[PDB]
DNA sequence: AGCTCAAGTAGTTACGCCGGTCAT
RNA sequence: AAGACCAGGC
DNA sequence: AACTACTTGAGCT
């Protein structure tokens, strides 16, 4: 009778609880507070589904209140210390003409009360009108070169971190600043936070993956370690072991050492004071 | 008692405790449109001799700073124009046995 | 307590005083020199190195030694030792003020920066507050960096006269992690502030200059801010726990001590040896670290400094943060000996004051009593019993300070005791103790109760003393505690006896009734049907203890002699028990048997239920208690009780599904019934569906429609389960348990057998979670009910997958709360008690602090108990004067108005006396006075009050006691009547001040009665409605005087924690929702904070005397106040391009050109196209609109606009280097910088039509109700003095308001009002000395002091007091930094410091008299 | 209240 | 719930593939107004045309 | 039965309702130390050092157990293991004082570490009785 | 150079009473 | 023996 | 999690 599917750490049994998180790779617009320089923003967590897995988030803004003019749109990036104004955004891209940035973000020639919108946001970046500028104003030839990588690598990193698909990230940041006015035009309301369908369940299965790489990796440089002494075995195959173990007994993911900085409750006793309990 | 219809100069009113013994205060217009004590809250105050406040003292044992407080600034206070020192009494319908006497000092 | 005697003379702390050590005395004090950082093995030999720990500390291992001073462990108090610091550090929780004294002191010399030269500090040299003072200081210092040796004199600012010199600047410091650092200045120069350098400067400081910042010369001297030598505490501070023995086992102190002591020896061996003097300080800061940790390790600049493994190493001020730590851990509550706790279970056989206690428990908790000749006998037999039978005991000790177990000791059986020895015996029947169920958020959390040693492992208490502590018994427990002193105990008995609390002061009333059983069936019992013959009445008769012994004469004698319950019911019923009632048809034979009437202590008529014998003000209880005592009515329970509990055993009482069904008819009738409600629904929404429907006021197009679905589907539900309610004979068990008032209501039935009703979160019916829609099993948009959230099922029937869903987010929300607002709401609780504490009435008759500032001169403004009060109700204010004349006028000059000779016995020889005509003026003259004065404080005419002294009984007392007959004559003076009168006010004594001021107050607080006092004893009343006689009346005066002055507060009374809880309490009883303006749970919080941003304004305003019921009046006014903006009425605006001013490039604007020439300029054009149904609401003109507009920018933007008439409203403009971007600019600076009409903050704006009660002409109160203005925001000082309002009677619940409008004193009375209106919207009633305490203590420092730690725990209190409270050690801290001297007069201080607190019981001292000690023999 | 209707 | 059950993780080109070979014209290549109303893919949150 | 408090049909009780076994296990190991030092599973007394408990061994067999037939109670040494070091000091288990009981099954074994490891069982019939929840 | 006014940023404190498992 | 975490009780 | 205190920053003469 007994159905099992827990584990059974020195002796006492222990059930992996699952942790409800809100999904990624998606794209949220949220209002925010009549007191803020910010009106409406649009986020998007972004990670790797399989590899390194960076949890740095897209957030493409929109200033001035619902009054004021200056309504302009800017976007924050991965390492970049201010935000920078949509427009620079693209051409740093590979779209250097106006209405060809229009193109991507407005699918609808006639709709004027968006493309207006996006008007004041053009006389922004209208002092950069260049691939050469577009990349640099992201802080010569040193800052340039680091201008691309946060493009390659951190910008939106999932669709892919390649690198001849520039074209691919620049339709979503506008399927993004589309998104955006989509709202601050009372079109689309603002995003449901709590859609259950938009959270996901990381059940036991998935627990001991994030976890696993955790240890496993500490085991890699350190098998780094023995290479890098021998002027001329060695795998200590009990981090993996007693790593696991201090986990699944406690129920504290991440690691031990000086790191209590995680999160107590994944992994409990079992309980067995009737069958439906 | 000058009755300010705006507003008056900082380089001016810096000159009103210039003049002692006497003393100046100065009033805005349209915050004497209204009287305030005509409220229905604002209770009766009443000021108090030295004579009269060198008494409550004796007759309750107090040491002036354990009595209930009243700010300089205060709509009443400034009508009635008290000063730092000076004794206020209040008197003001009560349900539970209808007459009620508080006293504030002013600090 | 302490253990061998000491010669050292006792004594208890009356002061505390604080400062910070001077190295020097850490130096003297310290008994070792502690070099070394370890611990002890003489190189593992186990001993303690002279070096750590014990170098002569005090010790460890049950070793007397500790410097010969022995003692051993227990008795030795820690031994501090010390540590020369290397280099001066910094105390990790001052460097705010060493910095902040630094930016009002001049270095490189050292003295301040602002004589009584400069005049803004004179001012601030005058503040006398050790605190404010260095604060108004530092304000002024802060700016200048000048150390002028130059400034001008008291006369001309021509000459200049000198002072202190060296004008070195003075840099701007700033804090980087553990250090000071600031820059001298183009371009600065930046330099890190040495300690060395700052102690140096501080030293240096000026004598009374260390007074003119917050320091003291004695006790605390700036510079000891920075420590040189370190105070090392001893091992009971930081005891070390060895795992046996071969085992290490070291506290965490005792480490961050070792880190510090290795942390300084490096240091010094770099400053003895190749000293690389800037690799150096990289090793001092460290040691300035390790030191910061050791007392701090919660701190800004991160670096968390974790001990070997990842602990955070707690820190000293890591032991005291409050909650769990030491104050308010240790101090303000400890675990204590001599305790039980269980599970409870009631038992309907325990006298009220009784409480069960398992033998076990018994036979465990022990109480010390002294032997003594009259209690030696059963002593030495308890102790022979030993300690494992029940009435027996288990310790003995002698009076050589020892103790013998008498479980173990070879002279067990055998010990004779000694007078003088004491006793440890088991608890035994009759020993108080205090009883609790915890939360214990009442005075009746805690009582005391009579012990019954019973069998079976729980605590039986009485159900009628269930409410008070709020227990049942679905798993609850109990906490039991025993006295141990002979006063102890009596303190217990006299003062929280279960008896003594029967009637509760926060709400006048009593606070324990009758519960389930008891009172369903005492219910029954009463009936007219219910009738019980003689085998029975007699068992009955039995169950009364106190039963005379005489069976009462048969209701019924004819063929069966029976009895019915009214009858032997009544049996429990003292002699002397008065009680009248009149429901609804009610009336002297009550036809449907309402009411309620007991005379002589026997039930007339009327049934009893809750309504006369529950927990309420009438309460047959509430009577008893005050007519006959605590006792009496305690017994009075028990009794009432074993007779129905019993009866009930008999007759049984059950409920069953049947109870819920409904008539076979009904359950259709009602069917069709939501049917119908469901069209009138179907019907609003085709009628929406269309636009054919305007929009009231105030509400969006869709909102209007919710507001009608909504109040239909309630008002269909509301009659659904109204037709089941009238559907339930007078045999339903469920009615009768409705009825008896036992349990649940209307509601209950409904949703069982009618319609379940309508589900709801957040206000609003089941929302839209899936786009559109509210369950995939849905159309979109689907706005009906059944889509929404209406169960129209009932219970008995079973809900349909949707309706048993939404039903469950329903319950979901509400289980929320009742799991959040459950300790938020103690927390709210909490600080009312930390806020009140020290509050008690004084044997002067003041309400007062620890600090003797007078809160109220005469607690409640009456200094009455609220125990003794009850509703009474001021006959002269209600009824036309007509009606009052006839009652109270009397006319010795009148054939018609002249008291008949049939009243009085010298009618006739009275009638024409002038000389008593004007006695009886004086008087008749007087009660209008009356009269006219209670409308004067209740304008309302609510003649209904909580006072003292029942007079309404106190009469009918009179009424039997002498028997006096409705025909035969009185026989008393006119002068006797009203004479009598006067002498009896003469002796209703409050306060009794020898003095006038006193004399007054005495008046003063007292009138109210004095009034109701006259109303009952008017001639009239007195002579033509209660025939008194001479005799009676002599009678009735004597008693109300005696009564009144038991009814006065007694001086000790711990008023603050009283009215504190009595607030709290009827508050964790509320619901955190603000559902069903922002009121309740949120609102109280929103206003104990005293916040400055409410989330409803809002603001309610009158019409002016005149003008009431003027409707048109009304919205002349709205529109006069509710902001109306042009953004708010135009529909769009465009910019074209037209450059000729004399025509245009657009159609529908031509006319409006031409038509506009009779009776430059930019070519860029601006047009506005304004809404016509906008135009109408807020209503506006053209005319008006654009007047406004032209006037705000004026002579330099013309402008134009067509008329009223046209079907298309427009206004056309051109302004007067790039304009495109001007002309855009003013775009906005026209719709959101531009009123047309009403003040600012004043959206929305409501009318309404309210109840006011008046005077009519004719005397009588009557119904006229007058418009009146709410609004959604607040503006006072302005939409005061507009013409057409009432500035007298204005409000708005934003008090911080009102209080800078019409003086803290009108404040006062909103912050109240506001209060109350938190407490009275949730159907719980407090009494009004509750509110006023609390509303007065936020009140009286001058302003609008919160409730908060930036509030009362902000005064001039006590230092150990407000360190019980949030900020705990800071607050000490600083205390010792402006040496701070404690009275002890806080309620707190002494609990800290475990001695007798001045509360009550102890606000007294007592003192055996030696001259009286001689007189008695 | 939350299960009978808004209002209650 | 009874009948609940999560997901666990399946492959993305098995799908992408099977896709952008049954009318999904790729991202790369995008006209706004050749193609209007082009309703647009999503795969596993990103863009593909 | 007043405020959900409930009478049970104690006749019925004694007929075996709701009666419920109770079971309960303490367990023990026998430390070592690379440093071969090991500690004892044996029926102390006296021995230099006096580090014991109150309840009584004799429960005990030699082998510093109970046997499951044995019916222990107040606070009865359930295990006897003791720690030589510098001569025996106590780290015998002794049964819960509120608890009580008989022996159920006790079993001996081994460890990763070749240490003796030994858990006990207790067993009780608990009946309802006048507090129980229910 | 210097001053009022608004905003930012820093930081703090919160909750009644009452078995198992793990590891320094 | 002190602490931390999870669980559960009114 | 929300506020409120305290001090700082940037706009402005
Ligand atoms: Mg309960
Ligand atoms: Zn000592
Ligand atoms: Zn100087």
């Amino acid at each position: 009778f007994d159905m099992g599917g827990y584990f059974i750490i020195n002796g006492s049994e222990k059930v992996l609880i699952a942790q409800e998180r809100s999904a990624g790779n998606i794209v949220q617009v949220f209002k925010k507070a009549a007191p803020s320089p910010i009106s409406h923003v649009a986020e998007i967590r972004s990670a790797l589904e399989k590899g390194s897995r960076f949890i740095s988030t897209l957030q493409v803004k929109l200033y001035g209140r619902e009054g004021s003019s200056a309504r302009t749109i800017k976007a924050t990036l991965p390492y970049i210390k201010q935000d920078i104004p949509i427009v620079i955004i693209f051409r740093a891209l590979g779209i250097i003409p106006d209405g060809e940035i229009l193109e991507h973000i407005c699918y609808d020639v006639n709709d004027w009360q968006m493309l207006e919108m996006l008007k004041p946001c053009v006389e922004d970046g209208f002092v950069i009108q260049d691939r050469e500028t577009a990349l640099d104003f992201i802080g010569k030839e040193k800052r340039i070169q680091y201008a691309k990588d946060i493009l390659q690598k951190e910008f939106l990193p999932h669709i892919t971190q390649l690198e001849g698909f520039e074209s691919r990230k620049a339709f979503f940041l506008g399927y993004m600043i589309n998104r955006l006015l989509l709202c601050a035009l009372d079109r689309k309301d603002q995003d449901d936070r709590d859609h259950f369908g938009k959270k996901r369940l990381d059940l036991a299965g998935p627990l001991l993956a994030q976890l696993f790489k955790t240890l496993f990796k500490k085991l890699t440089k350190d098998i780094f370690r023995y290479m890098q002494r021998t002027v001329e075995l060695a795998i200590n195959a009990k981090t993996i072991t007693s790593g696991l173990k201090y986990a699944l007994a406690t129920g504290n993911w991440g690691e031990q050492k000086k790191a209590m900085s995680s999160r107590a409750g994944v992994s409990q006793v079992l309980n067995r004071y009737t069958y439906s309990s | 008692i000058f009755v300010y219809q705006n507003n008056i100069t900082p380089s001016a009113m810096k000159l009103v405790p210039s003049i002692p013994p006497a003393t100046i205060e100065t009033f805005n217009e349209a915050a004497l449109v209204v009287n305030i004590t005509h409220h229905e809250l604002v209770p009766k105050h009443i000021r108090l001799s030295s004579d009269e406040k060198r008494e409550l003292l004796k007759r309750y044992r107090l040491k002036e700073s354990q009595l209930p407080r009243i700010q300089r600034a205060d709509p009443v206070a400034l009508y009635l124009g008290l000063k730092r020192g000076e004794v206020v009494k209040i008197i003001r319908k009560s349900e539970t046995s209808g007459r009620y006497a508080s006293y504030r000092i002013c600090m | 307590v302490g253990q061998q005697y000491s010669s050292a003379p006792l004594r208890t702390v009356k002061e505390v005083q604080f400062g910070l050590f001077s190295p020097e005395e850490v130096r003297a004090i310290s008994v070792a020199k502690i070099r070394f950082p370890e611990t002890m093995d003489e190189t593992q030999t186990r001993a303690k190195i002279g070096g750590l720990n014990d170098p002569r500390l005090g010790s460890i291992d049950r070793n007397l030694k500790c410097q010969t001073c022995q003692e051993g462990m227990n008795e030795c108090p820690g031994h501090f030792g010390h540590i020369d610091l290397a280099k001066p550090v910094f105390h990790v929780g001052f460097i705010a003020k060493i910095k902040k004294v630094c930016e009002c002191v001049c270095m490189h010399c050292g003295k301040l920066l602002l004589d009584e030269h400069n005049e803004l500090m004179r001012q601030a040299l005058a503040i006398k507050d050790s605190k404010k003072r260095f604060a108004a200081i530092w304000t002024l210092c802060k700016t200048k960096m000048v150390c002028e040796t130059d400034v001008p004199s008291e006369d001309d600012p021509t000459q200049l006269v000198s002072r202190g010199g060296c004008g070195n600047t003075q840099p701007t410091i700033r804090k980087d992690g553990l250090k000071l650092v600031g820059s001298w200045k183009d371009e600065p120069e930046l330099r890190v502030l040495s300690t060395e350098e700052i102690l140096n400067i501080f030293k240096h400081i000026s004598v009374k200059d260390f007074t003119s910042l917050g320091f003291n010369e004695v006790f605390s001297r700036p510079e000891w801010m920075i420590l040189t030598c370190l105070p090392v505490p001893p091992p009971p501070v930081r005891p070390s726990i060895s795992f046996n023995e071969s085992q290490r086992g070291e506290d965490d102190l005792t480490f961050k001590l070792a880190d510090i002591l290795k942390a300084n020896i490096s240091l010094e061996t770099l400053e003895h040896n190749g000293a690389p003097h800037h690799a150096i300080e990289e090793a001092e800061s460290l040691l300035q670290f390790h030191v910061a940790t050791y007392m701090d390790n919660d701190i800004a600049g991160q670096p968390q400094a974790l001990q070997k493994s990842g602990r955070p190493v707690k820190s000293i001020r890591a032991r005291l943060k409050g909650k769990e730590g030491r104050i308010r851990g240790n101090l303000m509550g400890k675990r204590v000996d001599f305790s039980a706790r269980t599970v409870i279970s009631g038992d309907p056989n325990l006298e009220l004051d009784q409480v069960g206690v398992p033998k076990s428990i018994a036979k465990t908790l022990t109480y010390p009593e002294v032997v003594t000749p009259y209690n030696i006998d059963r002593l030495t037999q308890l102790v022979r019993n030993g300690p494992n039978e029940h009435p027996g005991a288990k310790y003995v000790i002698r009076d050589s300070g020892d103790r013998i177990d008498l479980r173990y000791s070879k002279r067990a059986g055998d010990i004779q005791l000694q007078y003088g020895w004491k006793v440890e015996r088991h608890i035994m029947d009759n020993d108080p103790v205090l009883f609790n169920r915890q939360p214990s958020l009442h005075k009746m959390s805690m009582m005391a109760h009579r012990v019954k040693v019973i069998p079976y492992s729980t605590f039986r208490l009485n159900l009628s003393v269930t409410s008070p502590y709020n227990a049942d018994f679905d798993g609850d427990e109990m906490n039991l505690h025993v006295p141990q002193s002979e006063e102890t105990r009596a303190e217990l008995s006299q003062l929280c006896a279960v008896p003594l609390q029967i009637v509760s002061p926060q709400s006048n009333k009593p606070c324990m009734g009758i519960v389930q059983d008891t009172l369903c069936g005492i219910r029954k019992l009463t009936l007219r049907d219910t009738f019980i013959e003689l085998d029975q009445v007699l068992n009955m008769l039995y169950w009364v203890p106190d039963w005379d012994g005489v069976i009462p004469t048969p209701a019924i004698i004819k063929p069966k002699p029976l009895w019915s319950g009214k009858q032997i019911l009544s049996v429990a019923i003292p002699n002397g028990i008065h009680l009248q009632r009149f429901d609804e048809g009610t009336t002297l034979l009550s036809p449907k048997d309402n009411g309620m009437l007991i005379i002589d202590g026997q039930i007339i008529f009327g049934v009893v239920e809750k309504k006369t014998v529950g927990s309420s003000n009438g309460g047959l209880i509430h009577v008893v208690t005050r007519e006959k005592g605590p006792q009496v009515c305690a017994k009075l329970f028990g009794n009432i009780q074993k007779v129905v509990n019993f009866w009930l055993l008999h007759n049984g009482f059950s409920t069953g599904i049947g109870d819920t069904i409904a008539d076979g008819p009904t359950m259709r009738e009602i069917t069709e019934t939501i049917a119908e409600a469901k069209k009138k629904v179907l019907d609003v929404t085709k009628e929406a569906q269309a636009n054919l429907l305007t929009a009231k006021h105030g509400m969006t197009l869709r909102e209007s429609f919710e507001d009608n679905v909504v109040r239909f589907l309630n008002e269909a539900r509301d009659k659904a389960g109204r037709l089941a309610e009238v559907n339930l004979k007078d045999l339903n068990n469920v009615k009768q348990m409705v009825m008896a008032g036992s349990k649940g209501s209307f509601i209950n039935i409904a949703q069982m057998s009618a319609c379940v009703g309508q589900q709801s979160v957040e206000g609003k019916r089941i929302a839209f979670g899936f786009v559109d829609r509210t369950l995939p099993h849905f159309s979109k948009d689907d706005y009906s009910p059944e889509s929404k959230g209406f169960v129209e099922n009932s219970y008995l029937r079973g809900l349909t997958p949707q309706e048993f869903f939404f039903h469950a987010m329903g319950g979901r929300e509400g289980l929320i709360d009742t799991a959040v607002k459950t300790a938020e709401t103690g927390y709210i609780q909490r600080r009312l008690v930390k806020a009140l504490e020290d509050i008690m009435v004084h044997y002067d008759n003041t309400t007062r602090n620890s600090l003797g500032n007078v809160i109220q001169f005469i607690y409640g403004e009456d200094g009455m108990d609220a125990a003794h009060i009850e509703k009474q109700s001021l006959d002269t204010i209600g009824g036309s004067d007509a009606a009052f004349e006839k009652r109270y006028r009397v006319d010795l000059l009148n054939t018609d108005h002249t008291l008949d000779p049939s009243l009085l016995e010298s009618g006739s020889e009275i009638l024409g006396d002038l000389k008593l005509q004007v006695l009886l003026d004086e008087e008749y003259k007087q009660l209008v006075k009356d009269r006219k004065f209670l409308r004067e404080v209740f304008v309302d005419g609510e003649a209904n009050w909580p006072l003292p002294v029942n007079i309404r009984r106190i009469i009918q007392n009179a009424q039997q006691t002498f028997h006096i007959d409705h025909t035969k004559p009185s026989d008393l003076t006119i002068k006797d009547i009203v004479l009598g009168v006067k002498d009896l006010q003469e002796n209703l004594l409050v306060l009794r001040g020898k003095n006038e001021i006193i004399q007054n107050a005495q008046r003063d607080a007292v009138t109210l009665f004095c009034c109701l006092l006259r109303s009952r004893l008017a001639t009239r009343r007195v002579l033509q409605e209660y025939r008194l006689t001479k005799q009676a009346f002599d009678w009735v005066l004597s008693n109300i005087e005696a009564q009144f002055l038991r009814s006065v507060v007694h001086p000790g009374e711990m008023v603050g924690v009283l009215a504190a809880q009595s607030i709290g309490e009827p508050a964790t009883q509320m619901t955190l929702n603000t559902f069903h303006v922002t009121s309740g749970v949120p609102r109280l919080k929103e206003i104990l904070n005293v916040a400055k941003n409410m989330k409803t304004p809002s603001l309610t305003v009158y019409l002016e005397p005149g003008h009431a019921a003027d409707q048109e009046q009304a919205k002349l006014i709205r529109s006069a106040i509710e902001h109306t903006t042009l953004k708010s009425v135009t529909i769009a605006s465009e910019i074209y391009y037209d450059p000729d001013p004399r025509s245009t490039v657009i159609p529908e604007d031509e006319e409006i050109i031409q038509l506009h020439f009779s009776l430059q300029q930019s070519p860029w054009l601006l047009r506005l196209e304004l809404d016509r149904a906008a135009m109408n609401d807020k209503d506006l003109t053209m005319g008006q609109v654009g007047e406004r507009i032209k006037q705000t920018f004026k002579n330099d933007l013309f402008v134009i606009w067509s008329e009223d008439n046209d079907e298309k409203l427009i206004i056309r403009c051109r302004v007067v280097a790039e304009e495109d971007h001007m002309l855009k600019k003013i775009e906005n600076t026209m719709l959101e910088n531009i009123t047309l009409r009403g003040v600012e903050n004043i959206e929305r704006v409501v009318m309404m039509k309210y109840d006011r009660k008046v005077p009519s002409p004719t005397g009588e109160y009557v119904k006229e109700p007058e418009w009146v203005l709410e609004t959604d925001g607040v503006n006072l000082s302005e939409v005061m003095t507009v013409p057409g309002i009432d500035p007298t009677r204005i409000y708005t619940n934003s008090f911080i308001d009102i209080m800078e409008v019409l003086g803290i004193e009108a404040g006062r009375a909103a912050l109240y009002k506001e209060v109350y209106n938190v407490i009275a919207s949730d159907g719980s009633y407090v009494n009004y000395r509750h509110m006023a305490l609390l509303v007065d203590v936020m009140t009286t420092q001058g302003g609008l002091t919160s409730v908060t730690r930036h509030g009362f725990n902000r005064s001039n209190t006590g230092a150990l007091m407000r360190c019980s409270f949030e900020e705990t050690v800071e607050i000490l801290f600083e205390a010792g930094a402006s040496a701070e001297l404690d009275d002890c007069r806080g309620v707190s201080e002494n609990v800290i410091l475990g001695q007798m607190a001045p509360i009550g019981t102890g606000a007294f001292d007592v003192m055996i008299d030696e001259e009286s000690l001689v007189k008695y023999m | 209240n939350p299960i009978w209707g808004i209002g209650c | 719930s009874l009948m609940s059950c999560i997901s666990v993780g399946t492959d993305p080109m098995p799908i992408i593939t099977f896709l952008s070979e049954w009318g999904m014209e790729p991202l790369e290549d995008y006209v706004p107004h050749q193609s209007p109303d082009a309703t647009r893919v999503f795969v596993n949150g990103v863009w593909h045309g | 039965n007043q405020e959900d408090s409930m009478i049970m049909n104690q006749s019925s009780i004694d007929r075996g309702l709701f009666r419920s076994l109770f079971f309960r296990s303490y367990m023990d190991q026998e430390k070592k130390y690379g440093m071969s030092i090991t500690e004892t599973f044996e029926k102390p007394q006296r021995t230099n050092t006096l580090r014991m408990k109150h309840g009584t061994y004799d429960k005990l067999d030699d082998d510093g157990l109970i046997a499951p037939g044995v019916r222990v109670s107040g606070e009865d040494v359930i295990i006897g293991k003791t720690t030589p070091i510098s001569s025996k000091r106590d780290a015998s288990t002794p049964l819960r004082s509120t608890e009580n009981g008989i022996v159920d099954q006790v079993l001996v074994t081994t460890n990763q570490d070749g240490l003796k490891f030994v858990k006990v069982r207790v067993r009780t019939t608990k009946i309802p009785q006048i507090g129980d929840k229910f």
